[PDB]
């Protein structure tokens, strides 16, 4: 807020930083190959459709809004068992 | 090689001296000097001040008398605390309160004697009870220039005391000069009293000492009768009719507003009827 104060107060600015993300890993250190459509255009993606691809856990990123128009993969041999709705680390399973 | 922004710290008591002390001179400018601790870079503080001859013939280095000061220091030992010399001031009265050309000749020196010996100067003109006016600036030393010239860290403490930015000459003379931050160390004990003995003493004296009838209700109804008319007319000014004047234009104020805390000064001062007696 002030670092005029003290100018160490504006590299105590590195407090803000923090990781953030989802993540589709299945299950301990296995990691396994799903591809899952998204009805969201690359210009989200930039970082100056008909489907789209994500991993396959490296994850691949998401919007928040994003979260809602992306579908879980039929034709896939891995699928979660619960329902897809919001972000972060979930459980898939193996049929 | 490092060197941070200064807080001065000045006591409700070093704070009479100045405006004081500079009274004294008025309207030709004096020399003082400043008491106080250092206490470390980022910090200072001005725990006194006192009072130096002023120059009739103007403003010189060696209007400070060195054994005036010796003879003081010891006059100080003896008096609660002897805090060595810090600083220098000056008034200015005769204008916006700028370091002359005498003012940069003494900074050199005082400079020398002392460590910072931080520039301070004071008007009494610029206002009379809200405002803080005075003035400080600390010499940058020109052979830095060859170095990096823009101190100092932790910015805008100098960046919102360079608000309003003071006119021209004033920030003129920003060249080889920045000025420091003046922030009062709370004195409220002191600060509390200021306040009670200040509206005591104007608040009827006692609070009861205050506390041209029917005339000054005379007089007055030339205000609220005489003087409604020529405000009245402006309604029917306002009528045009219709439109060929420019419009709009507001005559409701002021002096709706002035006669009805005419009645409230006249009906409260009638309630001592009722108040005072019973
Ligand atoms: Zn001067």
């Amino acid at each position: 807020t002030q670092f005029w104060f003290w100018f160490p107060l504006s590299h105590f600015l590195s407090l803000a930083y923090t990781p953030t993300c989802v993540i589709g890993l299945n299950k301990d250190l296995k990691m396994p190959k799903v591809q899952y459509k998204s009805n969201c255009k690359p210009s989200t993606f930039a970082y100056p459709t008909a489907k789209a691809k994500k991993k396959e856990k490296n994850p691949a990123r998401v919007m928040p809004a994003q979260l809602k128009v992306l579908t879980m993969p039929e034709t896939c041999r891995y699928q979660p068992f619960k329902p897809l709705s919001i972000g972060g680390i979930i459980i898939l399973k193996d049929t | 090689a490092v060197d941070t922004a200064e807080q001065v710290y000045i006591s409700s008591l070093a704070l009479l001296k100045m405006l004081k002390h500079g009274r004294a001179g008025v309207p030709m400018e004096v020399m003082g000097l400043m008491l106080g601790e250092f206490v470390d870079d980022y910090t200072v503080r001005v725990i006194d001040v006192f009072a130096m001859p002023q120059s009739g013939t103007g403003v010189s280095v060696e209007a400070v008398d060195p054994v005036f000061q010796a003879k003081m220091l010891d006059m100080l030992k003896q008096t609660g605390r002897p805090e060595m010399v810090v600083g220098w001031y000056h008034s200015h009265p005769g204008f916006g309160c700028w370091l002359s050309g005498v003012d940069i000749n003494t900074q050199q020196s005082f400079e020398a004697l002392s460590e910072r010996a931080v520039a301070v100067v004071v008007d009494p003109i610029q206002s009379v009870k809200g405002k803080v006016v005075i003035d400080a600036f600390r010499l940058i030393n020109a052979n830095m220039m060859v170095l990096g010239h823009e101190p100092r860290q932790t910015t805008s403490n100098l960046g919102h005391l360079n608000k309003p930015s003071i006119q021209a000459l004033i920030h003129g003379l920003n060249r080889h000069y920045y000025s420091i931050t003046i922030n009062y160390r709370k004195n409220e004990l002191e600060q509390k009293m200021l306040l009670n003995l200040h509206k005591k003493s104007w608040m009827e004296g006692l609070t009861l000492q205050d506390y041209v009838v029917k005339e000054m209700l005379e007089l007055a109804k030339n205000y609220n009768k005489a003087v409604e008319e020529e405000d009245k007319m402006t309604p029917e000014q306002l009528a045009i009719k219709n439109v060929g004047k420019q419009d709009p234009k507001r005559h409701l104020e002021e002096h709706v507003d002035v006669l009805m805390t005419s009645n409230i000064v006249q009906c409260l001062a009638a309630m001592l009827d009722t108040v005072v007696f019973k």
